[PDB]
């Protein structure tokens, strides 16, 4: 599907 | 997609995202998004957290954040303007969709939002800036 979040 | 595509409205927090490339001339893979944002709202916002997600083909990456936080709204005076940089690798050119996690406090609730962001320019024109 898709990666997990990002952050910064 | 070129123009600004506002991903945020509610509570009067708005965050848009504008569109651009770089850093080789030569490259057209990733793609350069300034989101911006401003409040409208009469009781500051803050503890601004905003993420993001890409399908696997693809990579994003967020900019630590210009701030976390926006005064209440007076009218009077220039708004204030949070500002963040995040970078969208797509060397395959394959279809964008990128997928939010926003998170504030405004008075004394927390709002966890998610939403779909879909109206990207498309990768071919990305060496056009």
């Amino acid at each position: 599907g898709w990666n997990s979040f990002q952050s910064s | 997609n070129i123009l600004p595509v506002t991903v945020y409205d509610q509570h009067g927090f708005r965050i848009l995202f504008h569109f651009a490339r770089d850093p080789l001339p030569g490259r057209s893979d990733v793609l350069v998004v300034v989101v911006s944002m401003l409040s409208t709202a009469p009781q500051p916002i803050r503890n601004i957290v905003f993420q993001s997600a890409v399908p696997k083909v693809m990579k994003v990456k967020l900019q630590p954040p210009s701030g976390t936080e926006l005064p209440a709204f007076n009218p009077i005076v220039h708004p204030s303007a949070i500002t963040q940089v995040l970078l969208l690798a797509n060397p395959q050119k394959e279809k964008v969709r990128l997928r939010y996690k926003l998170t504030f406090t405004m008075g004394d609730q927390t709002y966890n939002e998610m939403g779909d962001v879909d109206q990207f320019p498309p990768p071919e024109t990305w060496g056009s800036l």
